[PDB]
């Protein structure tokens, strides 16, 4: 039994970052991947194993999704997610949400009640609202530190 | 983009993958992340893959699914076909980021071609491995 | 290896005994008219990518088939289409779900592909690209057929009036 | 659903789908047809194909992309390709539908394991075949 996470791929530079920000990054992951040997020692499933591991990454403002999520060029927050079960072969997606608090929980609310593995945008928010799940501002997503990426992106 | 790959005690894989997307990116635009294959695959009987990076070549790449192609159908170990996916095929489209991979035989392989990648990976009952920058 | 295009119009319960001869032939002349254009394009050395645009924008067009003009209808009685095109040799590809103001969708698609950094696209956001682009605003009514029309009432049971 | 694939005198293979969806749908749901590898794929290397038929299996299943790996990395024939995918892969996923493909080499197959798919194909400067019902 095993889990890997990520929390994205691309330009990060030593010279960017003091050890004290890294170690923020470092203990975030430990903490997650913990979680989910734990869950997974206890027996837990690994669709609900690898939906906790992301729902927690979501939450952290340190990643890319939910919590943190990086600005459009409209500066505005367009969230995606997909869960897939190598079981069954289900899968379920949201993709365009600006309203869902943890697109991977949408994704899951997809998979399981959905007859198609992919909704969008409003429909998808709508999906998710008409099954319990809460309307969330997406101010809730943004972060001093991806608003300064935006404006460096741009300058 | 956050990812989660896992095998269970009753050998069952899954895979999930959520994101923002990209800086700056203009509205209305899908990158792998929501797309079944691209940036996101699990199958019991193959892997279970998460990815990372340029979506639109992750999309074009079929880069998740290509795992489980390379190894059911062209008989490459997870090492192998992660290698091939992140170091060769996506550069060679023009794209950069990686990916987590486990496999139904508890093989785990987390490649990339970029800088970084916030990355963690940790067998049941034993210690976890973290990482961010390249080795 | 000789230049070659195959066409659908979606598979599914067709049953002769629906149909008659006159009536199949309205499908199989559609059919032999759109594959026509494409041999005839191929034959003349036009590419895949421009041949297969040109056969779905004319699959689109006929009433007879479930995409552009004859889409069915939605749960809401709109239309909801949606389009992908990939070139084989640069790989390159372009998509457009959930649009209802574009006439071609595969149109679209094309433009996606060839005149931005993206592959997908949805919704407003796709349309607005392409109305960016010189593409035409229609209204989804442009799509909505008698036939369509009625297989939507067949599939349903009516609310009180 | 409708779709097109052609092999053109330089050897490049295309493939575009299209489609309206089914009839009383949920708005703001995506079938195959949009989605790379699923509904629509194309590579010089292997195949071009267009799919039709129920979207979430055709996604679950990779339906498009299932056809070019089978061929490129399984060294499966078309021919063979198209069986597996349509008439085994898709019907156990509950998979009704089918697909038109065409290979670098200029095989052409029209699979499906539903009653009928409106269907066409032809060689340049030759007469254009036709089909609605099996066989
Ligand atoms: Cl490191
Ligand atoms: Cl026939
Ligand atoms: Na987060
Ligand atoms: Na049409």
């Amino acid at each position: 039994a095993v889990i890997a996470i990520h929390g994205g791929a691309g330009a990060i530079s030593r010279a960017q970052m003091s050890l004290q920000q890294e170690l923020r990054y470092i203990e975030a992951l430990s903490a997650i991947v913990e979680t989910g040997q734990k869950m997974l020692e206890a027996g837990e499933s690994a669709l609900d194993v690898v939906t906790e591991a992301v729902r927690l990454l979501e939450e952290c403002p340190l990643f890319n999704a939910g919590i943190g999520a990086v600005f459009t060029r409209d500066e505005t927050h367009e969230l995606d997610a997909c869960v897939m079960d190598g079981n069954t072969l289900k899968a379920g997606a949201v993709a365009g949400v600006s309203h869902l608090r943890n697109p991977v929980l949408a994704a899951r609310l997809v998979m399981e009640q959905s007859p198609h593995v992919m909704m969008i945008g409003e429909g998808a928010e709508n999906f998710a609202f008409a099954r319990g799940m809460e309307r969330v501002s997406p101010e809730i997503f943004s972060t001093s530190l991806r608003y300064e990426q935006l404006l460096a992106a741009r300058k | 983009t956050v990812g989660a790959v896992a095998l269970d005690l009753d050998g069952n894989l899954a895979a999930a993958t959520s994101t923002g997307g990209m800086t700056n990116k203009l509205p209305s635009t899908v990158g792998s992340s929501p797309l079944v294959g691209a940036g996101c695959y699990a199958n019991n009987a193959s892997v279970a893959v998460s990815c990372t990076g340029t979506g639109e070549v992750f999309i074009r790449a079929l880069a998740a699914y290509d795992i489980a192609a390379l190894m059911d159908y062209g008989g490459l170990s997870l090492a192998e076909a992660c290698e091939r996916v992140v170091m060769e095929k996506l550069p060679a489209l023009g794209g950069s980021g990686g990916l987590i991979a486990i496999d139904h035989e508890g093989n785990v392989a987390l490649p990339f071609n970029t800088e970084g990648m916030y990355r963690a990976w940790g067998y049941a009952g034993d210690t976890p491995t973290t990482g961010i920058y390249r080795e």
